[PDB]
């Protein structure tokens, strides 16, 4: 019926550095901000 | 080359590339005088042209620091520069479009699995139902037409080769 | 700078005294004086001091 | 202070000058100057012509009634074509293109100083009809590839936008991009501006 | 070191840039970084309409030396 | 006035590499108001006849959704925006029941000057009392 789900308790052994791609930066993107308007100012100042 | 951007860019950036090839360091005062269009359709099929290589764009510092704010640009047109461009804007799309072929016949492979074992003769009724040879139909049509698109790009390809 | 705003512009024959565009500026020397000694800044543009 | 922007007129000499060029050289007051030319119109010396140049302002000079080049009015689209028209003619008769040609002893050619006469004969309500820039608005048809040149001099039409009308088709000629087809939207397409 | 997709040298020129989470920047009274992201998104507005309504060379070279100073604020501000 | 004198106060600052130069003007002095706007621009630029551009683009859109963006824009640029602005300006002028306009055609006469960013111009006829706002940004670089 349900699946046998496990866990290792695990720990960091490095750090790895590098830059972005064009397609790193989209990849964990959840919006393309693409207006300069903050607020929509007639529904009582609320993000846009 | 002149030509594959008349194609695309439309024919009027075609005119620009050459009237910008052999004045050789051309300026916007010097184009709408050996242009005949409207100078904000010069600045637009210009402004589509520069961000492929065809064109650089020389500067002139004429203050101390390199600033645009008090500047007039120039226009050289670069041989190698707009070729090595689209040599490979070419070389991607060649590739990218037998990623899209083989994407498409490992998602289909259940198909062309039984399209190859249950069906090495009798291919008149396929063993099957006409709901999927239709569908069969419409892969090895595009896995055709792939190829098709292949040989018309790897023409245009292999000129910048030489 | 603002003397010259109504002397540029009509009704040229309708005179003006002058004096009535006085506390439309007066009270910066009200609220600069008392800014600079509550504040403690000293921002002199003229002097060049900060 | 009258006569010292008479100078900077003077300095422009051709043209004209713009009234904020003028505190280039004199910043003085911006009002003084304002309502001087106001009264230099009323001298009748000088006038307010507009701008052969980017257009929007001020262009004043005295009375010498000397401009230049006309903004591009989109007549001349027009007028080019039935140019491009009759330097085709000269090549070969245009019957043949639905296809004889000659040898280098026919002049399919037709020199400048021929096409300026004909483009009087076939005379446009134009202000000039001059000839030393027919010979550069020819020149935006050797941009344009509808003709080449030839001689050093002159100019003919070239072969490929005679096809401009529209049998085994052949594998994929990029020159002729004009019959190429579209198609309704599929995945398997291929476009340039990907690569981005 | 190019085994890695991201290895490639022109990944260090910003065409995309990452908006931060509003958790980095919050709003107390805008931030300093989320005035910043709305100046970097007029100007990249100015410049994407400007590229096809026609504008001039000498103009759009200021706007886009203005867009990367405001990047190069956005990082540094010194 | 002294609160006109605040609110151009308000609209007249420069920031780190930038400068905007603005103000709000009220003052007495739509086939006939063609004419009527763009003795305001000549007067408002003395270097620039607007006689040509006759058949301009007057976006006549809603006053709500100008001085949105108009607020936005402040916003936009570190300025916290003060709402009493808004009252004042309605205050001389009976903000409400007015129509606005805006010049901003394909390419404005400033796109030549040196240094020019962006503008915001706002129109704001009156009937009842013939009062023309001239609400001007001018952002530029220095």
């Amino acid at each position: 019926k349900e699946v046998v789900v496990s866990e290792t308790p695990k720990r960091i052994k490095g750090l790895e550095f590098s830059a972005l791609s064009a397609a790193d930066i989209v990849a964990q993107s959840e919006v393309e901000v693409s207006t300069r308007d903050l607020f929509d100012l007639e529904k009582d100042r609320a993000p846009k | 080359y002149e030509y594959v951007i008349a194609s695309t860019l439309g024919p009027s950036a075609m005119r620009l590339s050459r009237c910008i090839r052999d004045n050789k360091l051309v300026s916007e005062k010097i184009i709408n005088s050996t242009a005949l269009m409207k100078e904000k359709d010069i600045r637009s099929t210009l402004a589509s042209l520069i961000r492929y290589n065809s064109v650089e764009i020389q500067e002139v510092p004429r203050t101390a620091d390199r600033s645009a704010s008090r500047a007039v640009f120039l226009f050289r047109c670069k041989e190698t520069h707009s070729y090595n461009f689209m040599r490979q804007n070419l070389e991607w799309n060649m590739a990218n479009l037998l990623f899209k072929k083989e994407k498409l016949k490992q998602e289909n492979s259940t198909l062309l699995k039984k399209a190859n074992r249950d069906d090495v003769k009798g291919r008149e009724n396929e063993l099957l139902l006409p709901s999927e040879l239709n569908q069969l139909k419409m892969v090895n049509e595009r896995e055709l037409n792939v190829f098709a698109r292949l040989s018309r790009l790897l023409s245009l390809w292999e000129v910048f080769q030489m | 700078l603002s003397i010259d705003k109504v002397l540029k512009k009509p009704n040229r024959a309708m005179e003006y005294d002058a004096l009535l565009s006085i506390n439309v500026h007066s009270n910066n020397i009200t609220s600069g004086l008392n800014r600079a000694i509550s504040t403690g800044n000293w921002s002199l543009k003229r002097f060049k001091m900060e | 202070e009258e006569a010292l922007v008479y100078s900077y007129i003077e300095a422009s000499g051709r043209e004209g000058i713009w009234s904020k060029t003028i505190k280039a050289r004199t910043n003085l007051h911006q009002h003084v100057v304002l309502k001087c030319l106001k009264s230099l119109e009323s001298q009748r010396y000088v006038k307010s012509v507009k701008s052969v140049k980017f257009p929007t302002r001020k262009i004043y000079m005295l009375y010498s009634l000397q401009p230049s080049v006309e903004l591009d009015i989109e007549f001349i689209n027009s007028l080019l074509t039935i140019v491009w028209r009759f330097i085709s003619e000269n090549t070969f008769p245009n019957g043949f293109k639905n296809n004889v040609f000659y040898a280098p002893n026919v002049k399919n050619y037709s020199t400048t100083q021929e096409i300026l006469e004909f483009i009087t004969a076939a005379q446009v309500a134009n202000v000039e009809l001059t000839p030393s820039n027919i010979r550069s608005l020819c020149e935006v048809l050797v941009y344009d590839d509808k003709l080449e040149k030839v001689t050093h001099d002159c100019y003919r039409v070239t072969l490929e936008s005679i096809l401009q009308m529209n049998k085994a088709l052949e594998d994929e000629e990029e020159f002729s991009i004009f019959n190429y087809f579209k198609m309704f939207p599929a995945s398997k397409h291929d476009k340039e501006v990907v690569y981005f | 070191d190019a085994t890695v997709p991201s290895g490639r040298p022109e990944t260090y020129i910003w065409r995309y840039l990452p908006a931060p989470p509003v958790c980095i920047r919050p709003s107390v009274n805008e931030d300093d970084l989320t005035v910043k992201l709305t100046e970097i998104v007029w100007t990249s507005s100015l410049i994407k309409a400007g590229l096809d309504k026609g504008i001039s060379i000498n103009n759009m070279m200021e706007h886009w030396d203005y867009l990367q100073l405001t990047v190069a604020m956005y990082i540094n501000s010194d | 006035e002294l609160d006109i004198e605040r609110v151009n106060q308000t609209l007249n600052f420069e920031t780190n590499d930038c400068k905007i130069v603005g103000s709000c003007d009220i003052f007495t002095t739509s086939r006939k108001i063609f004419a009527y706007l763009i003795a305001i621009l000549n007067a408002s630029y003395p270097d620039h006849d607007f006689s040509s551009v006759e058949p301009t683009d007057f976006v006549k859109t809603s006053l709500k959704t100008f001085i949105s963006k108009f607020e936005n824009t402040l916003y936009s640029l570190g300025r916290q925006p003060e709402e009493w602005v808004w009252e004042v300006i309605n205050s001389h002028m009976t903000l409400s029941d007015c129509v606005l306009f805006q010049y901003s055609p394909s390419n404005s006469f400033l796109e030549d000057e040196p240094g020019y960013l962006w503008n915001l111009i706002g129109f704001l006829y009156n009937r009842k009392r013939k009062r023309v706002a001239y609400l001007y940004l001018i952002c530029s670089r220095l």
